[PDB]
């Protein structure tokens, strides 16, 4: 798929993901949710080749849910991101690699800190205050570099995110049909229904 | 580089009647601009009142027919000499063809017989197994020459009743075996004139409740 | 295509089949492959049909003008030289393969010419997809000092070989005999061994069968007076 | 990609008793997309009719070219061009573009005004003439047309019978071709009257 | 997938009233080089079958060994190995046809064209073709490679259809085959003058003729041919 | 193709086979590859038949026009004209020509002009696809100042072996003898040369 | 192909065309592009004929086994997933199969789009095939949740007609289905030639075409 | 460029043309006017390869303006469309063809009729009631086939055009930044400033 | 490379040049291409040196193991093992091998195994890039039942011409004589054979 954004503020992580799905010359859907909940306080958005994205995300989801049941314990965002990276690094040298780029937004309940991890299909992991995949960063990173503070509130994070989407909507040739925004904090994961 | 496929030409034709069916095909076998044989049978009686033809690359066609004939033999062994119905044969052939989905039998297959209500039946396949029951079907080299003629003369397409001027269609009256054989012979004579891979001989297999009968007719040898 | 050329006692004969194809489809069942360059110089062409016609008409036109300029009857070597120099210049892009034969004040002549501009001499030749089938007949039955009747037989037998055994060739046999001291006789459809049999049925429709939306008279005449 | 099958279309011509018929479909497309259902492919210069299939820009270009050439012919010769002569003109004009050809399949149809003899002819894109007695076919459903014409045709048909035969050949051939159809026209031509009929057909 | 290296050219054959005839030259070509001049490409199997093979010689020698092994294997626990349960032409062909089609299906073909000629138990003539693609066909006359283009037209003038077979004698059939071999020598650049010929008759059995030569050739007319158009001397 | 030109005491002899192929089909089995460009200057042609015929025709024209103005040309002069055509049009030609001629002053001379358009004057020359198989034979058996009969035997035996091994070569063996006496054509059929 | 399917108040409508092509040649004029998996499950077909038939016929085998093991009909969501999982096995091997799995289960009416990439999408409206753009035009401007069974069937029918007209690789006839909680209901085969002229007159549409 | 539409109603021709211009991954302009006035009652919109479109349009404009001055007379829309077609047919066999597709909307003052001509870069001309180039027709022609009448008013033509643009905006993957709409009638050419 | 094996009255002789090239560079000018697989069964190698060495090593192993079990193998048996390796691995090999050996029963025998893996028993055989130039010479000069000295001269003269014309061939001429008397190695240097 097309655009996925992420931003880590004071006390939460916000992920924004486009709604469009295109096959051939036709937009089949304009309300697609490019994300899976891995655990109560860990959300993963994804983008890449058709089919592979959902299959990979669901496969990761199943593995983390299996870990949660076995140990009666939620893995840290760092642990989950490392697990995901290894799977992608394992995948890139396979017969047919999974062409999937992800952002992992999680709230670490132990450290009481939000955490955002950016991982591409090669298995390239980086922890960031804000991130994106594909061409999204080309348009948005200049705004984020300018406006971002680490002590920002969730509401300020959403406003800076709105500015990023507006810039994308102005200067991108593709119509990505807006974004679904989700917030990850100490209380869990919730969706912003009006954006 | 080695090419595992080839083209042996030929053309086949199946027509379903009310209580009979015909499967016809020319007897010429070719490669490029040469004639291999003027009489090389292409339509086969496979048992259980079923006739079959796999037209295109002869090696793949002979292999398929051989395998289907074998499937009929084992159907009898495994299911107490039960008769293989034409619909059951068709589905079986689908799986034979799709089993080689990634290295296809390069043939157009057609089978003909009688359904379980005694009515005439023709089934048509593509090289990778997609099939359907049909009333009329020409396959092979001159398939595009023959099919429109059959749309016109078998299903009375674009034909209306005089005086009404396009308001009322020609009614779909059934065809006798004598009438069908005329359309088959005229179809092949016409195809022989305008297609270089069609000629030499015509062999028709007619299926009725009484069994399978054969008719042979000469074609132009040029 | 099957075409042949055979020399005999007092002249030369050429022949050809009458099938023209587009791919595996027969476009024309009675094509005329025997072309006239001059009255007593005839050629037959295989390969790109438009090129064999265009190159034949061009050289035939220049040969006619040459004949008028010199007050002499055209020679086969002139047609040959003019053809090969034209074909060579275009480096095989004009796909004309011809058998050229004729009689002139020098004698009787038989040549073949290929698209790149090479020419050959012979007593018997064959060109086209049916050349091998025809040459098998020629190599089996040709001899020195053939009569006119023997050469026509050999030529038409060689064409028939191509008709029956080559899919690119078919239908009828055309012949042209060029004898010294005589007019050339063009025998269109010399043999007709491939007549279509009567159809089992007539497909003449009832009048009114086809649906019509609009009728109108087409004005083909010029603008009228008054 | 293949210029001869981008726009689609078909033309067929037949001879009868003291008459000729030429017909064509009306479709113009851009591959799968149908663009026009009024793109007629038959033109006439005096009493000589010309049908052209293939790349539509060349169809239009050639019509304008032969209109140009037949108008000059008429001014100089002081008479209308005949079918036999026009056939050679078409052949000449196509071969002059031997190494940059018009991607077309022309068909000539008409009756010689002096001899009264019915005449049809076909060409390839490069000029080679096919002077058939019976019928000529051209277009994206040429294979289909050969099959229909070869079976339906019989010699010495009367004008009103010939109409049914050519119409049924065209219609049923077009209905087995994705790139042909969207309407059809048939010209019935006699020595001094020409009738033009639009056929009703399926619009898919 | 391979390419053929050392190759044999045409194999030609036909049916006649009481049996079948088959022939093939003794050349093993290495491209345009006429490298080996003593190669036998007709291989008898018992006294009722001759297999003629064209194409890659290394694969021919492999097939030759398969047939030799087939005869050995048929004799095992078979008291009627030289009688009712002897190898038929139809058994030998079907075996080869199975092998050829299997090998092409594994994309590793035996690069050959094969004609199995013989006479069955009931006296019936057997003549069938198979090649590297597993394609099979039968005809009153059969030929491979150049033979298909040049021999078949000549042989079909003798036996044009099935009904011409009883009317064709062994002398007429052999004559047609020998003439065909001469024509191929005139016109096939990878042919040799030396050839072998085999006759399988239902009465007289198997006659295998070696060291045959093309004779009665016409070359004299060459002396008169001068230049390529205008040259007189 | 198998072609050769050999100088001897009384002049020079050109030799050639008669086979022309289109792949493995023999399009002409009685070809005349020994072509005249002047009375006593001939050439042997190898490569593209279209190219070699077109060249030899042009050379014949040049030497005919040379003769009209300046008298009988030398064999060297003929070779130069061949060379000039072959060299300047090397990109569009595939021609391997042997030039052989007789003067009264220079006697028999042989020039070979391979693919690139270079010229090489030699006692004898061999060319064509079949020449590869007789380099060893011809080197061991050639002598200078042979007799006419010895030279004819040398060419006959040589081309015999070339024909024997090269499938692109065959048919009859044609020869042309160039001496003060005049121009003699020879021909040798399969039954004669195969049994050598 | 042109196929479509959409959810509405009274179930789901499914409509397909009937053409089959081999280049410019129209190979079949009346192929059945809908499969009756069970009395409450339908599947549309677009792409490789062969593929569509094999894998959706196999889906029906696998959906039948679900009923035998669990004693309960399979959901539309689960059925669509089984199919999407079959596609993921032959991932990259060159299959071509676009389909809508339509039906009625415990959650109400269901509709899932599935393609050869293993894509599985839930939604109220879908259209696949070479002529899907033409169908979407009519659907988008006329669709409502409050459609009547009669008006909905016509919309699906008219939408295919639009595609059959313009798309060269769509046509032949229209096959209609209506899925209810008592099962699917076939609403016949409708020739496009006859339907076009009928719709032209009654609706006043296709003014540019002459009839 | 991307999308150009045309529709001929009772007494006018309406042309709608996208505003976007894209270089690389960036939309450089969202207010571009892809049209030139050839004469007071003849308007030509265009779409194709970058640069060629404007150069071709201006070259046509200059030639028609030259004709108008020389003869003190406005060429009919049919005459202009034929001139344009010949130039494109001439161009397609040139060393480097002009890759330009056009719609010509004109009002014939002699016949008192609106006329719309569709011409592609090959020189393929067709007179139509409504037309488009590229992929535009794939989305819009089904709507036009359904709703179009020849006796429509200009206001009804604009409403049907709005429906076409809405469908494009829904099902096209590309963001073409809306359209500039112009009307050609007996009084001349005017732009609809609110659309 | 220029290699050959010739049968004569008392047995068989193998001959070869000594040049190995990497393009136009002579990587080794004193190569030993005459390789032993058994006491009196030797082979001449042409093609890929890696492939031919690997094959000959495997054959030597098979015949050593054959000998341990069944006694002295025939020359035919040796050739069959070469063939089996060359034929079954024809896709991955580029080997042209001549096999030559002496039995007391069968005397001197020569088998050639070209690229495809076919086997051909012959009176004498030639192979390698340089063989093309001596087909004519060798055919004209070979006789059956020659003497040892006549056979050595035949091989010497033949390879001399092959070396003379083939740039891929050169160096010394090595020979191996296989008779009832035993195994004799010979060598002939440039100054000897060039002047022939
Ligand atoms: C549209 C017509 C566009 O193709 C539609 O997608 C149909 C779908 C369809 C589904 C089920 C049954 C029939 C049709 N597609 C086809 O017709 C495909 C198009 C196609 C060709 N190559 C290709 C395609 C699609 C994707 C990749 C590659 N056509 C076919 O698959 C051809 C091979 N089918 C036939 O020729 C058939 C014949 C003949 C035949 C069939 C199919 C079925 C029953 C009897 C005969
Ligand atoms: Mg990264
Ligand atoms: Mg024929
Ligand atoms: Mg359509
Ligand atoms: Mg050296």
């Amino acid at each position: 798929m097309d655009i996925i954004l992420g931003i880590r503020v004071q006390d939460s992580v916000i992920l924004a993901s486009s709604k469009a799905v295109t096959r051939g010359i036709s937009v089949l859907k304009d309300s697609d949710d490019k994300t899976r909940q891995l655990s109560p306080h860990t959300l993963m958005s994804f983008a890449g080749e058709a089919g592979d994205t959902v299959q990979f995300a669901e496969y990761i989801q199943a593995n983390i849910q299996l870990y949660s049941i076995r140990e009666d314990y939620e893995l840290s965002p760092q642990a989950v991101s490392s697990f995901v990276r290894q799977e992608l690094a394992k995948s890139i040298r396979s017969r047919r690699p999974y062409q999937v780029n992800v952002l992992i937004g999680g709230y670490d309940k132990k450290k009481n800190k939000p955490e955002l991890y950016q991982i591409d299909y090669l298995g390239t992991k980086v922890e960031l205050p804000y991130g994106a995949h594909g061409y999204s960063g080309f348009y948005t990173f200049s705004l984020l570099d300018h406006h971002y503070r680490p002590d920002m509130t969730t509401e300020e994070g959403l406003d800076l995110l709105k500015l990023c989407v507006q810039e994308l909507e102005k200067r991108m040739p593709m119509d990505f049909k807006g974004v679904i925004v989700k917030i990850v904090d100490k209380d869990g994961i919730r969706q912003v229904d009006d954006f | 580089q080695f090419n595992p496929y080839g083209d042996n030409g030929g053309t086949i034709l199946g027509i379903a009647g009310e209580d009979f069916a015909v499967l016809a095909g020319d007897t010429r076998n070719i490669t490029d601009y040469s004639i291999n044989s003027r009489y090389e049978p292409k339509v086969f009686d496979c048992g259980d009142n079923i006739v079959m033809s796999a037209n295109g690359f002869a090696a793949d066609g002979d292999a398929l027919v051989k395998r289907f004939k074998n499937s009929v033999k084992w159907y009898h062994f495994d299911h107490n000499d039960k008769k293989l119905s034409i619909n059951s044969a068709a589905r079986n052939i689908q799986h034979l063809l799709y089993g080689k989905r990634f290295f296809p039998y390069y043939v157009h297959t057609i089978i003909a017989g009688l359904d379980e209500d005694g009515k005439g039946a023709v089934y048509s396949f593509d090289p990778v197994g997609s099939y359907e029951r049909e009333q009329c079907r020409a396959g092979g080299a001159a398939a595009s020459l023959i099919m429109p003629f059959l749309d016109n003369q078998v299903n009375f397409k674009n034909q209306y009743e005089p005086g009404t001027n396009g308001k009322v269609k020609k009614p779909l009256k059934y065809l006798s075996v004598e009438e069908v054989i005329k359309l088959v012979r005229d179809s092949f004579t016409s195809a022989t004139e305008r297609h270089i891979q069609v000629g030499d001989g015509l062999e028709i297999l007619i299926v009725t409740k009484d069994g399978v009968r054969k008719e042979f007719y000469e074609l132009k040898r040029d | 295509t099957t075409i042949v050329g055979v020399k005999f006692n007092n002249g030369v004969v050429i022949a050809a089949d009458t099938r023209s194809t587009q791919g595996p489809i027969v476009a024309d069942k009675n094509c005329a492959k025997l072309h006239r360059i001059s009255p007593k110089i005839w050629c037959a062409g295989a390969g790109t049909a438009a090129d064999t016609e265009a190159v034949t008409q061009l050289i035939g036109s220049n040969i006619e003008l040459h004949s008028l300029y010199t007050s002499r009857e055209p020679r086969v070597v002139s047609a040959l030289q003019m053809l090969k120099q034209h074909l060579f210049k275009y480096q095989g892009h004009i796909g004309a393969y011809l058998i050229v034969a004729g009689v002139d004040p020098t004698g009787s002549h038989l040549f073949s010419i290929h698209a790149h501009g090479s020419t050959d001499v012979g007593y018997y030749l064959s060109l086209g997809s049916g050349s091998l089938a025809a040459m098998a007949v020629l190599e089996s039955h040709w001899k020195q000092d053939l009569t006119k009747e023997e050469a026509i037989k050999l030529a038409s037998d060689a064409i028939q070989a191509g008709i029956w055994n080559d899919l690119g060739s078919g239908s009828n046999v055309d012949v042209c005999v060029m004898e010294i001291g005589k007019d050339a006789e063009y025998l269109r459809n010399y043999l007709t061994p491939n007549v279509r049999e009567e159809k089992q049925k007539s497909y003449k429709f009832p009048r009114g069968t086809t649906a019509v939306l609009k009728e109108s008279i087409v004005n083909i005449c010029d603008i009228q007076e008054e | 990609s293949d210029p001869s099958s981008i726009n689609g279309g078909i033309v067929v011509a037949m001879t009868g008793k003291d008459c000729v018929a030429i017909a064509c479909d009306l479709r113009l497309g851009s591959q799968s997309l149908g663009v026009s259902n009024k793109f007629e492919k038959i033109f006439h210069y005096g009493h000589v009719f010309l049908g052209i299939t293939g790349l539509a820009t060349d169809v239009t270009t050639l019509n304008e070219m032969f209109r140009y050439k037949t108008n000059l012919y008429k001014l100089k010769e002081e008479r209308a061009i005949e079918p036999e002569t026009f056939t050679q003109l078409v052949s000449s004009s196509l071969y002059e573009r031997r190494f940059g050809p018009y991607f077309v399949g022309p068909v000539v149809a008409g009756i010689n005004s002096k001899s009264g003899k019915p005449f049809i002819a076909g060409f390839d894109l490069i000029g080679c003439i096919d002077e058939a007695k019976d019928f000529i076919v051209s277009g994206t459903a040429s294979d289909q047309l050969f099959g229909m014409c070869e079976s339906l045709y019989e010699p010495n048909l009367e004008p009103e019978d010939l109409f049914e035969t050519i119409s049924q050949a065209l219609l049923n051939a077009a209905d087995r071709d994705a790139l042909s159809g969207w309407g059809a026209v048939v010209y019935i031509i006699k020595k001094d009257e020409v009738v033009k009929r639009y056929l009703k057909m399926r619009q898919d | 997938t391979q390419q053929p290296i050392v190759t044999g050219t045409s194999v030609i054959s036909m049916k006649y009233d009481n049996g079948v005839i088959i022939a093939a030259d003794n050349l093993g070509s290495y491209g345009s080089l006429l490298r080996f001049n003593g190669v036998e490409r007709l291989i008898p199997v018992g006294d009722n079958t001759v297999v003629g093979i064209s194409g890659d010689i290394s694969d021919m020698q492999h097939i030759e060994r398969l047939l030799k092994d087939l005869v050995t294997e048929n004799a095992y626990d078979n008291p009627l190995a030289d009688a009712e349960e002897a190898l038929e032409p139809s058994y030998i062909f079907e075996y080869l046809a199975t092998v050829m089609y299997q090998r092409r299906s594994k994309m590793n073909p035996l690069w050959n064209a094969i004609i199995v000629a013989g006479v069955q138990s009931n006296g019936d003539q057997f003549l069938r073709y198979v090649n590297l693609l597993g394609v099979t066909y039968s005809s009153p006359t059969l030929a491979t490679g150049f033979g298909a283009h040049m021999a078949n037209p000549l042989l079909r003038k003798v036996v044009d259809r099935e009904s011409d077979i009883p009317k064709t004698t062994v002398q007429v059939a052999e004559e047609a085959i020998v003439n065909a071999m001469r024509v191929l020598y005139y016109r096939d650049a990878r042919s040799s003058r030396n050839f072998s010929l085999a006759i399988i008759d239902k009465n007289t059995g198997l006659t295998f003729k070696k060291n045959l030569q093309v004779e009665n050739m016409k070359w004299d007319f060459a002396k008169d041919i001068k230049g390529y158009g205008t040259q007189k001397i | 193709t198998s072609i050769m030109a050999v100088t001897f005491k009384d002049g020079v002899i050109l030799g050639a086979d008669s086979r022309t192929t289109t792949g493995a089909y023999i399009a002409n089995r009685v070809t005349d590859k020994l072509t005249r460009v002047h009375d006593k200057i001939w050439c042997c042609r190898s490569g593209s038949a279209a190219d070699t015929q077109a060249i030899a025709d042009i050379v014949q024209y040049h030497l005919e026009l040379y003769t009209s103005q300046y008298g009988t040309p030398s064999t060297e002069t003929a070779a130069s004209v061949f060379k000039e055509l072959c060299y300047e049009n090397k990109d569009n030609l595939t021609a391997g020509i042997i030039v052989a001629g007789y003067d009264d002053k220079n006697k028999g001379e042989v020039y070979t002009i391979p693919l690139g358009g270079s010229v090489h004057k030699l006692p004898y020359a061999i060319a064509g696809s079949g020449s590869t198989f007789i380099y060893g034979y011809c080197d061991k058996n050639f002598r200078e100042n042979m007799s006419k009969e010895e030279t004819v035997d040398f060419i006959k035996h040589s081309l015999s072996q070339a024909i024997k091994w090269d499938g692109s070569s065959g048919g009859v063996i044609r020869m042309v003898v160039l001496t003060a006496a005049g121009v003699e054509r020879l021909i040798f059929y399969p039954d004669e040369y195969e049994q050598l | 192909t042109t196929t479509l399917a959409f959810k509405f108040q009274h179930g789901v409508i499914a409509a397909v065309d009937s053409r089959a092509s081999a280049g410019s040649y129209i190979s079949a004029l009346r192929v059945n592009k809908v499969i009756e998996i069970n009395p409450y499950l339908l599947g549309t077909m677009s792409g490789c004929a062969a593929d569509c038939q094999y894998w959706e016929t196999l889906l029906a085998k696998e959906c039948r086994l679900y009923y035998l093991r669990n004693g309960e009909r399979i959901s539309v969501s689960a059925a669509s997933k089984l199919l999407s999982n079959m596609m993921c096995q032959y991932r990259g091997m060159g299959l071509s199969m676009g389909s809508m799995i339509c039906g009625w289960d415990k959650k109400g009416p269901g509709l899932y789009y599935v393609d050869e990439h293993g894509t599985r999408l839930s939604g109220n409206m879908f259209s696949t095939g070479s002529g899907n753009t033409y169908a979407y035009g009519v659907l988008d401007s006329n669709y409502k949740w409050d459609l009547s069974v009669e008006d909905a069937l016509y919309l699906g029918k008219r939408s295919i007609l639009a595609a059959a007209h313009r798309d060269a690789y769509s046509g032949g006839s229209v096959n209609l289905y209506h899925v209810t909680e008592d099962g699917w209901i076939y609403h016949g085969n409708h020739d496009v030639g006859e339907l076009f002229w009928k719709v032209k007159e009654e609706e006043g549409s296709f003014n540019n075409v002459i009839g």
